RNA sequence: GCUUGACUGCGAGCGUGACGGCGCGAGCAGGUGCGAAAGCAGGUCAUAGUGAUCCGGUGGUUCUGAAUGGAAGGGCCAUC
RNA sequence: UAGCGGCGAGCGAACGGGGAGCAGCCCAGAGCCUGAAUCAGUGUGUGUGUUAGUGGAAGCGUCUGGAAAGGCGCGCGAUACAGGGUGACAGCCCCGUACACAAAAAUGCACAUGCUGUGAGCUCGAUGAGUAGGGCGGGACACGUGGUAUCCUGUCUGAAUAUGGGGGGACCAUCCUCCAAGGCUAAAUACUCCUGACUGACCGAUAGUGAACCAGUACCGUGAGGGAAAGGCGAAAAGAACCCCGGCGAGGGGAGUGAAAAAGAACCUGAAACCGUGUACGUACAAGCAGUGGGAGCACGCUUAGGCGUGUGACUGCGUACCUUUUGUAUAAUGGGUCAGCGACUUAUAUUCUGUAGCAAGGUUAACCGAAUAGGGGAGCCGAAGGGAAACCGAGUCUUAACU
């Protein structure tokens, strides 16, 4: 029962090389190099599903800070004020409102300031 | 336990142990596998590094050439080299305990009765050693793929069945577990049933 | 019941280990041998009873005893064997004929093991105190 | 082929009813005058092979 | 001063060792010494003073004894 | 197992049992008697095989197609549906196959009866000497000199010879058993350079022979010796008339053949590395494992016209390959230029444990017989009893004079 490897080996190599499309040089052409590139791409993608959540929160906070300071209050006081006012709107939504509805954002700041006063 | 004869319409009495027992799949499986293992010829070989034709000269010196170290041109790493674990001829036959063999046959025969695949007749024969006669007889009986078991194997029936690939004609002593399962129907003469009864008990 | 509807019993056919076929198997690379040393090697490992060079147990302990040739030609008969002979007389030859003892056995002893429930004459065998009581209680007799 | 008994082990161990092994004690061959009678008396009866050593003995005596 | 307990067979139980081993031990049987007796004595205030197995030697022995009776050799106990 | 054994590593019987097969004779010598038994060489009939051969059943229509053996329909043979071939897969087209037959000549074999040599039967007698045995040295016996029987003999010796002699594992006695120093002998057993037939959970061109091919060749070596690579057009050569560019080239474009010519002989399929042409997008102020998360712009598709898809990826967060070996490696430690193909826990037997199946105080057979995967075969093996070094005793036994 001699087994030739060619058909299965080809399919495995092609599966990896397909995942390496777009990579530079040997990384999209050469199995040995492409395999390492694909594993590393997977490692980074795993890491960066966690980092994405950090990076977006960082961005939302920076924008809330800018919008809050245009309305005469720091980010840190603003968040404290909203919590004392029992407002549960999260940072993704606050940052969205900061950009797209300036008047509504001002109303949130006034709510925060009233809770602090 | 009784089996009605199709031609005669009598009632042949048989033991519950042989023809009425439960199907033991695990036991039957072992015996069927053993039977197929018994059919293997097991004739093959490859050449180890000892058996490949060539010199025992070391291909190049141990050190200094910048090549991987080599010892034999017959190394299994090398093209044209030996097979690492070269096959030899093997005996693939298994032991089947006598009682497990007999137990498997009783399970099979009992299951053929439950599935209405065992057909008992008083007699089964042909006038002349003519395939056309047996082919017509099986057409009359609504049989196609059939194992025919006789008490004594007729020469006319043997010769008539030989060129029909769907049909096989055996004596009762020449039953085997795979053949009872493989054919769609099993026709037994009354005399064959008694010999099989006596054989298995 | 067809050749493609038979299965083995659950648990009856465990798959063999295959070493050195990659990470996922759990036996890749070193094949369960660990790292280096004599035991990792092809043909590697020390002989039976070897303890690293310390005088091994089977040499630091003394030899004792001798083997008796008489023991090899002496058998024990159970009470349950007494009924297995043909014709109700138990002696060496009838025990040999019944395949109870080997043909080269020259001496035999009936012991209190199992039961005797029939009258048996025992001739030319030793019998234990307990076996004698059991044989005599079943209406048997013992002849030296 | 058949496993070969370690013949030196067969001269030093005998299998008991529950599958342990009896052996003769060491230290009662010679240099006996200096040994207390108590010590020698306790070395006379046969002893059982310890748990740690059973694996070694069993390997040596496959037909015990 | 009188003595041979520096006893023989055993040993509940325990300590210490990977193991081989080593250690402590009331008490039981037999026979003993000392003392008036209770009692004590199985070496020495204790902890070093030691060498496995093999091979063989010596003495003993209700064991074995290659046709049988013996014997040789072997075993077992003591010891080198 | 018993034993042997620096009692180490290891070596390893026999007795006895079950089978296959089976067969007994002659000389060491005269007599009587005829040449009776039977083995060889040389004949010649009788079969029976071998070396060429002979006959050997039964199918058409229609659909797809380059082609039908395929599909569909309706028939027929089968002691033949083994197998091979034929323009795709054929019981019925071809070659076969089952079955039935055949030899002028040579020849194996088996019996038959000649001739030639060979002599059986019977009674009486005989019964293997430099031998057995020994001393010395060595070797062989499972047995290593050991308490070492037995066998062989290089060396030195040396019996009794049937009222005798050998052996029974030191040795002696007793008893039993056999007759050395002369020889022949079928079968069961071993093997395959070679011939025929058939088979394979054997390989399928880096495999399988080293060798599918003009291979023990080319080639290497003074020589012994070493020793490759290399298979496939198509159903059929129908292997491309003729024309055109070119050197009366190479190579190509047409034409033609063909089902197909990116089947055109550098020929089935035609992967990958590697190298190009074309198009989209990015890229000449920008620093590092080259990705990943975010992300504009552009191009091209789709179209609830909201968006989506595909390619690209400005800019930006994070981010020092893999294997190995290590306390620890981005490591400036190891290994890999890349791709494709191959390349490493197997096999046999024994043994123990687990799972599972059978049968159960029983379980199971080996060789072998059997045409038999059956059935027979229970020789054996394991288990149902242990204790003791052992004799031995035995649900106990050993220890000890004897056990609380
Ligand atoms: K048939
Ligand atoms: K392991
Ligand atoms: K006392
Ligand atoms: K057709
Ligand atoms: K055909
Ligand atoms: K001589
Ligand atoms: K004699
Ligand atoms: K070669
Ligand atoms: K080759
Ligand atoms: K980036
Ligand atoms: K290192
Ligand atoms: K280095
Ligand atoms: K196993
Ligand atoms: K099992
Ligand atoms: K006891
Ligand atoms: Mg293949
Ligand atoms: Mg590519
Ligand atoms: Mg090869
Ligand atoms: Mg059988
Ligand atoms: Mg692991
Ligand atoms: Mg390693
Ligand atoms: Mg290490
Ligand atoms: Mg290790
Ligand atoms: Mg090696
Ligand atoms: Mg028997
Ligand atoms: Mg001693
Ligand atoms: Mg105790
Ligand atoms: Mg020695
Ligand atoms: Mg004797
Ligand atoms: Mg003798
Ligand atoms: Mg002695
Ligand atoms: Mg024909
Ligand atoms: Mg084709
Ligand atoms: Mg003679
Ligand atoms: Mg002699
Ligand atoms: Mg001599
Ligand atoms: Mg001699
Ligand atoms: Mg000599
Ligand atoms: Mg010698
Ligand atoms: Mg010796
Ligand atoms: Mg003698
Ligand atoms: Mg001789
Ligand atoms: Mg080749
Ligand atoms: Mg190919
Ligand atoms: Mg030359
Ligand atoms: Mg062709
Ligand atoms: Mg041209
Ligand atoms: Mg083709
Ligand atoms: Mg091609
Ligand atoms: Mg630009
Ligand atoms: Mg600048
Ligand atoms: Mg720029
Ligand atoms: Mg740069
Ligand atoms: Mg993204
Ligand atoms: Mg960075
Ligand atoms: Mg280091
Ligand atoms: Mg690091
Ligand atoms: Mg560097
Ligand atoms: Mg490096
Ligand atoms: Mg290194
Ligand atoms: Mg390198
Ligand atoms: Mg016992």
């Amino acid at each position: 029962a001699r087994v030739k490897r060619g058909v299965i080996a080809r399919a495995r190599h092609k599966k990896i090389l397909k995942q390496a499309k777009g990579y530079y040089g040997a990384r999209s052409r050469v199995y040995r190099v492409a395999f390492q590139a694909v594993i590393k791409a997977g490692q980074y993608a795993y890491r960066d599903r966690r980092q994405r959540k950090r990076q977006f929160r960082q961005l939302w906070i920076a924008r809330i800070n800018a919008a809050a300071r245009q309305n005469g209050i720091s980010y840190s006081k603003f968040i404290n004020g909203l919590k004392k006012a029992s407002v549960e709107i999260d940072r993704k939504i606050l940052a969205d409102i900061a950009v797209f509805d300036k008047v509504a954002f001002t109303a949130l700041v006034e709510k925060a300031k009233a809770a602090l006063a | 336990m009784e089996l009605v004869l199709k031609d005669a319409q009598s009632a042949l009495t048989v033991s519950e142990t042989t023809f009425g027992r439960d199907f033991n799949e695990a036991l039957v499986h072992q015996v069927v596998v053993a039977y197929a293992a018994g059919a293997r010829q097991g004739t093959r070989a490859q050449k180890t590094r000892a058996e490949v034709t060539g010199s025992g000269k070391k291909p190049w010196r141990q050190k200094g050439t910048g090549r991987a170290r080599s010892g034999s041109i017959k190394s299994p790493i090398w093209r044209s080299g030996g097979v690492t674990f070269a096959a030899r001829p093997q005996d693939h036959s298994q032991k089947v305990n006598k009682k497990m063999y007999r137990g498997a046959l009783k399970s099979i025969l009992s299951e053929l009765v439950r599935q209405d695949r065992l057909i008992v007749v008083e007699k089964f024969s042909v006038e002349a050693p003519k395939t056309k006669l047996l082919a017509q007889k099986l057409k009359d009986m609504a049989l196609e793929d059939v194992l025919i078991i006789t008490g004594e194997l007729d020469e006319n029936l043997f010769l008539a069945a030989r060129n029909l690939h769907k049909v096989d004609v055996r004596d009762a002593t020449g039953i085997d577990p795979v053949s009872l399962i493989a054919f769609d129907k099993v026709v037994m003469t009354a005399d064959a049933v008694k010999q099989v009864e006596e054989m298995l008990a | 019941m067809r050749l493609n509807t038979l299965s083995p019993a659950e648990g009856s056919k465990k798959a063999g280990k295959r070493l050195g076929r990659g990470i996922g198997s759990g036996l890749g690379k070193t094949g369960g041998r660990g790292h280096k040393g004599q035991k990792s090697r092809s043909g590697g490992g020390v002989r039976r009873g070897f303890e690293g060079g310390q005088m091994p147990l089977y040499r630091r302990l003394p030899k004792f005893g001798f083997t008796s040739r008489k023991a090899a030609i002496t058998a024990e008969i159970r009470l349950s064997d007494l009924a297995k002979v043909e014709g109700g007389v138990v002696d060496l030859n009838t025990l040999k004929a019944a395949n109870i003892i080997g043909i080269q056995i020259e001496f035999a002893k009936v012991i209190l093991a199992g039961e005797v429930t029939t009258p048996v004459t025992v001739r030319g065998l030793r019998v234990t105190k307990g076996a004698r009581a059991a044989i005599e209680a079943a209406g048997g007799k013992i002849e030296e | 082929p058949k496993i070969k008994t370690v013949r030196g082990a067969a001269k030093r161990f005998k299998k008991t009813g529950k599958g342990g092994f009896k052996h003769k004690h060491a230290n009662l061959r010679h240099i006996l005058t200096k040994k207390a009678t108590k010590r020698k008396r306790h070395l006379r009866p046969k002893a059982m092979v310890s748990k740690g050593d059973l694996g070694l003995v069993i390997a040596c005596l496959p037909y015990a």
